[PDB]
Formats: structure tokens, sequence, C-alpha cells
């Protein structure tokens, strides 16, 4: 099976398609760097899942989707997604959202935005170890974004007081695992090169 | 999964538009 024909079968179109264009903006072909389309996917992804597991009501309670279930109109999610966005207009979203909370705009463009932390967020996803990649972009980034890393391994480094919870972790952590064993069952596996 | 996927694609679409 190409790894074209897995990331067909493996992901929503929706998903596909974006990553695509990460890699147009990025000039760079999907047919040439199937495993970079594979990655873009996988992250795309892990933004769109953590960003649907929490909401703040007007007086900053934090709930589940099921636990906000028909009150949605009076709730808005904790995390703005910021990774999917065109990147041009992701810049934009980013700066005009570091400047209505008073904080300063990162250098680098962000995936999420914690709306409950008023912090940037920046999501890893490693074949490796999560701590050593946690070190890496902590050279580049510094303080100015929360890092959270994930790993095909059940491994992950995310701060003590981020607002991920046990669920949804797991949410995360099941989906990498489940992609590491269909990669595998097609022997794509030890072939893939990944974030790291 | 594909509902998380097509809620957050919405969200970004109603964040882009209020600005
Ligand atoms: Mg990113
Ligand atoms: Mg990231």
């Amino acid at each position: 099976m190409a790894m074209d024909t897995f990331i067909t079968r493996n992901f929503q179109t929706t998903i596909i398609q974006k990553a695509k264009n990460t890699m147009a903006e990025f000039s760079e072909d999907p047919e040439l760097q199937p495993a970079m389309l594979f990655n873009i996917c996988v992250h795309l992804e892990v933004c769109y899942v953590i960003s649907d597991m929490n909401f703040l009501d007007e007086e900053g309670k934090s709930y589940t989707a099921l636990e906000g279930q028909g009150k949605e109109q009076n709730l808005r999610p904790q995390y703005e997604v910021i990774e999917g966005m065109p990147r041009t207009i992701a810049w934009m979203v980013q700066r005009s959202l570091a400047q209505e909370h008073g904080i300063e705009t990162p250098k680098y463009l962000a995936d999420l935005f914690d709306y409950k932390t008023k912090r940037f967020i920046e999501v890893g996803i490693t074949k490796g170890l999560a701590d050593d990649y946690f070190w890496k972009k902590k050279e580049k980034l510094g303080n100015s974004m929360e890092l959270m890393i994930f790993s095909y391994n059940q491994d992950y480094s995310l701060s003590n007081e981020s607002s991920l919870d046990e669920e949804g972790k797991g949410r995360v952590l099941s989906r990498l695992t489940e992609l590491q064993a269909e990669l595998s069952l097609k022997n794509l596996w030890q072939v893939l090169i990944g974030e790291e | 999964l594909s509902n998380d996927i097509s809620q957050g694609i919405k969200r970004q679409r109603m964040t882009v538009e209020s600005m």
C-alpha cells in the first residue's frame, strides 16, 4: 500500500486537503514527501481534537462537550484553533488574539490559543520520546508558548497546569497508538520520519 | 473524531469572519 493510499484510508478528506494546502504554502509536493503529508495530517487532527473537548461559559467555568450539551449557545470553546487556517490569516488571528488579551504576540505561529490561561500553545507529535522533543522546541520557543507533546508510544509531555484532562489526553494518545498500529500492519512504520 | 474536525472548521470560519 502506498502511503498516499494509507493517508486516504485513514484520514478525513477535509484533513487531507488542509495538509496539502500547508505543503503548498511551504512549496512542498505531497507526492514527493508523503511522510510530511502524513505528519501534517496527524498534527491537524490532534489540534482539532484538543479544541473540541473543553468549553468555557461567560463566567470562565470549564465544561466538557458532553457536560455542556444544551447550553452551547451560551458557551465558547476553551481553545481557539489556529492550525488549519490559511497561514496568512492565521498570523492575523494570532495578533488579534494577543492584542485583545494584552499579551505579547509570539514570534512564531502557534497552533492553539487557550482562552482560560491566555496562553498560546504549540502542539508536537513524535515517533520518539516526548520529553526529548519538548527540550528541542523549548530552545526556539522559550516561555513564549505552552508546549503540548504527544508520542505514538503513549509518551507525552504536558504542563502540570495544562487545560487538557485525562480523558482528552487519552483520546489523543489512543488515536496516535491506533495510527502506529495501522502503519505497522502495512509496514509503513519503520520507514517513517516524524516531526522530530 | 469527524465531529471534532467538522466543528473545528466551523469555529475557524466563525472567528475569522467576526474579525
Ligand atoms: Mg503548527
Ligand atoms: Mg504544533
